DNA sequence: CAGTCCCTGTTCGGGCGCCG
DNA sequence: AACGGCGCCCGAACAGGGACTG
């Protein structure tokens, strides 16, 4: 006979055809031993924990690990068999709150409820499924086996049912105080106002005995009146706020974890610090799959990593959002397809910063690269602010004109204007429009074979001017490549080139000044020498003009 | 006091499990503003995690309306009920619908409101209302009405609305009348004057039992096609025969008549591309019969029911875009060119999703179905921005190409 | 006409950061 | 040694189209 709690149950049910968990205990020491029984005697009493007998054929193994800066314990239970039978749930945590999108509050208070998980009832017909016994002794007493009345920690279901029943609660209090803001993750509570401090503590109060009425306790250990807050792993100050200090590990020798946890801490980092980049280090986890494997730091990653440090050296913070003014992002290119950006309402007030530096594609242009970059704060801001900011880009009006109305793909970018900072992201060669009058006319072609993978390039023009290169370990697609930067190689600064490779053409009429591909980069830099280049297409094996001269020297 | 139609996924097919995205701050104002009051009503209801499923929503605003209006992603979930609106209560497309000289088009999908929904069937409706900054978790419904934007709504709803419209199209037996999801196409012969006059005594007899103010008016009388031409020049040089040449093998295609051999004989040797070629006596006689195939219809090109509708849509340039409806390759069924729409030379997106909606118009005006689109951007950039220029109540099937022009095919 | 190849793209799961 | 959330950078598996060979 156990009292049911306030709060509203969930019904909770399993994968059909499939029954509860049964997995014999771990052989854990005899620390945790002293740990675990207290706790299931006080839950016993409580009413969080009911005890069972042999009509539960169930069973399932659990270990308990210190809190984080505490010196109570945390049990977690092993639900990974259970949890493979139990139904799916919809996670109602959609994101993370960052401070960025926090407007000015005049009080603010920060709660955290305690034993969050272990005051939520479970539902009826489920605690059934969570049976597990507890050995008083390793190796002597049997131990009596309880069960679960209220949440387990280590179920999947336990997030996704606090954060519901935690909203149900709060919004009759929410409903009652519109004017009062209540940010709500997990078991912590943010509620600000621009109240008196005076008349916010009161409602604060008002807030602590309205939780109190469904068993939800809000001690004072973790109530937080004075400024600064620690909130979401951030420093909230009334006026700025910043990250909790980050520490970067300096090991003599560095490994692949090392690196791993290294990039992700710069990633953590470059939220609020300008200027990051971890394309460097990131490059040193490639081909190399063993985490316990040393890595020498190259002389780039070594000087990436020498200057992040300075970076972080100086104290950075940021701002809260203020909906009167507008919302700035401006763009900066940090040079081998790293992007960094500022987001920020009055000028040097950051509101966020930020990174990036994804290479998708083989080959690809500066012009491309920002547009993923605006596409990418576009995203972030929608979620922070619900609004996308004005944008100030490193490219000309005119610039940005010709790329996108040329361009045979949609693309656009939403409102913004130049700011002129080097480096200016331009075109770095553009493709004719129509045959150059007076310009030599080169035919390209290549042909490999598949078994031996040689291969011949070479061109015809109309002035009699001829090659054939032999090449070895190649393909249809090198050759191809190869034909046009023979011709390009051989001609002078205004040239028509025809070839019938739909390939190339593809990959030269999108413009690209960066590639993977050492030949097509080869490509770029006489594009970008020349004056005027025209490309011309025709189908292949049709007899058409020169390409079919061409087709016979190398085939 | 109705009758819950049973409604069942198709076989082996579970519900919607789609994330919702981001949302601006005025589409979450908007969509809580609008379910708070449907929840008052009754239409939807809250519920918990324990239900895995889950449908993206947000809002947009109708042509040459201030109104928001929340709609639904349920392209998932209809086509997991397909059995449904389309074997069981199917609704018959009117073949002289897209030969009326104008077609009106009504949003009566308020009415499906008033029909309950089968309660095993409610929860595969649910849809989560995010919040900005993730200031709160994300905010779950399910429909207790039948829900807008879903394929089975109109489905049953049907034998409702055919009461309804029976009365009217007594009165008027020359008006054709076909529903589409949330919408309703009037189509008459009558004059301008005539025919909204006739929409509003129709609108009259629908509210005799917040959106039905609006009236969308077509003219599939005047739609055009874009057939493939051939550019016509006073001289011609080896670079503009090599286009041609070009042009007519891939046309050939499509037309298995066009010939080349007359006008590729014009480009023996290795010649310069600015060189000008006259046209031979033969050259003139094959160029000539070749605009005369690209005249022709193409043969054995009809509508299979059976098969979907598949549209590719080409960036011309300029505000040009071109645009080809099809089933199989190369048995096109509809070409066309849109020019000056919303957006014009500064906005690629908004006039892609002006393409994307006037296409989709069409396909349900002439052959009742919606095309999968083919479109010509990245994934990335279409996500961003789609919705802020969508103003349809459906939404089509899309994914998403990259075909470099290496042939002017359907505009020169 | 099929079956490959070459090449480029997306999807996904795990590594790490961080929150509870 | 547990669960859920978001972000990044990584590689393996897979898909899809020109193009060549039987
Ligand atoms: C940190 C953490 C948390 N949780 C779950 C459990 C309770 C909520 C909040 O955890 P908590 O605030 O640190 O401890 P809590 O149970 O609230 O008890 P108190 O220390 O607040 O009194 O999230 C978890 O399952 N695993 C974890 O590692
Ligand atoms: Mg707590
Ligand atoms: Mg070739």
């Amino acid at each position: 006979m156990v009292p049911i709690s306030p709060i509203e149950t969930v019904p909770v049910k399993l994968k059909p055809g499939m029954d509860g968990p049964k997995v014999k205990q771990w052989p854990l020491t005899e620390e945790k031993i002293k740990a675990l029984v207290e706790i299931c005697t006080e839950m016993e009493k409580e009413g969080k924990i009911s005890k069972i007998g042999p009509e539960n054929p169930y069973n399932t193994p659990v270990f308990a690990c210190k809190k984080k800066d505490s010196t109570k314990w945390r049990k977690l239970v092993d639900f990974r068999e259970l949890n493979k039978r139990t139904q799916d749930f919809w996670e109602v945590q959609l994101g993370i709150p960052h401070p960025a999108g926090l407007k000015k509050k005049k009080s603010v208070t920060v709660l955290d409820v305690g034993d969050a998980y272990f005051s939520v009832p479970l539902d009826e017909d489920f605690r059934k499924y969570t049976a597990f016994t507890i050995p008083s002794i390793n190796n002597e007493t049997p131990g009596i086996r309880y069960q679960y009345n209220v949440l387990p920690q280590g179920w999947k279901g336990s997030p996704a049912i606090f954060q519901s029943s935690m909203t149900k609660i709060l919004e009759p209090f929410k409903k009652q105080n519109p004017d009062i803001v209540i940010y709500q993750y997990m078991d912590d509570l943010y509620v600000g106002s621009d109240l008196e401090i005076g008349q916010h503590r009161t409602k604060i109060e008002e807030l602590r005995q309205h939780l109190l009425r469904w068993g939800l306790t809000t001690p004072d250990k973790k109530h937080q009146k004075e400024p600064p807050f620690l909130w979401m792993g951030y420093e909230l100050h009334p006026d700025k706020w910043t990250v909790q200090p980050i520490v970067l590990p300096e090991k003599d020798s560095w490994t692949v974890n090392d690196i791993q946890k290294l990039v992700g801490k710069l990633n953590w980092a470059s939220q609020i610090y300008p200027g990051i980049k971890v394309r460097q280090l990131s490059k040193l986890l490639r081909g190399t799959k063993a985490l316990t494997e040393v890595i020498p730091l190259t002389e780039e990653a070594e000087l990436e990593l020498a200057e992040n440090r300075e970076i972080l050296k100086e104290p950075v913070h940021g701002v809260y959002y203020d909906p009167s003014k507008d919302l700035i992002a401006e763009i900066q290119k940090q040079g081998q397809g790293q992007w960094t950006y500022q987001i920020y309402q009055e000028p040097f007030k950051n509101l966020k910063t930020g990174k990036y530096a994804r290479m998708r594609g083989a080959h690809t242009n500066d012009v491309k690269q920002l547009t993923e970059a605006v596409q990418k704060i576009t995203t972030e801001s929608i979620v922070i602010w619900g609004k996308t900011p004005k944008f100030k880009l490193p490219i000309q009006k005119e610039t940005w004109e010709t790329w996108w109305t040329e361009y045979w793909q949609a693309t656009w970018i939403p409102e913004w204007e130049f700011v002129n900072t080097p480096p200016l992201v331009k075109l770095w060669y553009q493709l004719e429009k129509e045959p150059i009058v007076g310009a030599e006319t080169f035919y390209v072609d290549g042909a490999a074979n598949r078994e031996t993978k040689l291969g011949k390039a070479g061109y015809v023009t109309n002035k009699g001017r001829q090659k054939v290169v032999p090449l070895t370990n190649t393909t249809n697609q090198k050759t191809e490549l190869q034909a046009i930067y023979l011709a390009l190689q051989d001609s002078g600064l205004e040239v028509n080139i025809v070839t019938d490779s739909q390939y190339a053409l593809g990959i030269i009429q999108a413009q690209p000044d960066k590639s993977e591909s050492e030949l097509v980069n080869q490509i770029i830099e006489q594009l970008i020498k020349k004056e005027k280049v025209y490309l011309a297409w025709v189908p292949a094996h049709k007899g058409i003009g020169g390409n079919e001269q061409v087709d016979k020297l190398v085939s | 006091p109705i009758e819950t139609v049973p409604v069942k996924l198709k076989p082996g097919m579970d519900g919607p499990k789609v994330k919702q995205w981001p949302l601006t701050e005025e589409k979450i104002k908007a969509l809580v503003e609008i379910c708070t009051e449907m929840e008052k009503e009754g239409k939807i209801s809250k519920i918990g995690p324990e239900n895995p499923y889950n449908t993206p929503v947000f809002a947009i605003k109708k042509k040459d309306s201030t109104k928001w209006r929340k709609l639904v992603d349920f392209r998932e979930l209809n086509k997991r009920t397909q059995d449904f609106w389309e074997v069981q209560l199917g609704i018959p497309h009117p073949a002289g619908l897209k030969k009326k000289k104008s077609v009106t088009v009504l949003d009566v999908g308020d009415a499906y409101f008033s029909v309950p929904l089968d309660e095993d069937f409610r929860k595969y409706t649910a849809f989560t209302i995010p919040s900005i900054n993730n200031e709160t978790p994300g905010i779950r419904y399910q429909y207790n009405v039948l829900p807008q934007g879903w394929k089975g709504s109109p489905a049953i709803f049907q034998s409702s609305m055919t009461k309804i419209l029976e009365p009217f199209k007594k009165q008027n037996p020359d008006i054709v009348i076909y529903q589409y999801m949330d919408d309703l196409y009037v189509g008459s012969d009558l004059e301008i004057g005539q025919h909204r006059t006739k929409i509003e005594e129709l609108r009259q007899h629908l509210l005799r039992w917040p959106f039905l103010w609006m009236g969308y008016e077509l003219h599939p009388d005047k739609w055009t096609v874009q057939p493939i031409v051939l550019p016509e020049k006073d001289s011609w040089t080896v670079n503009d025969i090599q286009k041609l040449v070009g042009k007519l093998n891939w046309a050939s295609q499509i037309y298995p008549g066009i010939k080349v051999r007359q006008l590729s004989k014009l480009l023996r040797g290795t010649k310069a591309l600015t060189e000008v070629i006259p046209l031979t006596e033969e050259a003139e006689l094959e160029l000539a019969e070749n605009r005369e195939i690209l005249k022709e219809p193409v043969h054995g090109v009809y509508y299979d029911p059976s098969k979907d509708l598949i549209a590719e849509i080409q960036k011309q340039g300029q505000g040009q875009w071109t645009y080809q409806i099809y089933q199989e390759p190369f048995k096109n069924l509809k070409t066309g060119k849109y020019a000056r729409m919303r957006g014009a030379h500064t906005n690629d997106v908004k006039q892609l999703t002006e393409a994307v909606q006037k296409i989709t118009t069409e396909s349900i005006v002439i052959w009742g179905k919606t095309p999968k689109f083919k479109l010509p951007i990245q994934k990335e950039t279409w996500e961003t921005w789609w919705t802020e220029y969508w103003q349809a109540t459906w939404i089509p099937e899309w994914e998403f190409v990259n075909t470099p022009p290496l042939v002017k095919l359907w505009y020169q």
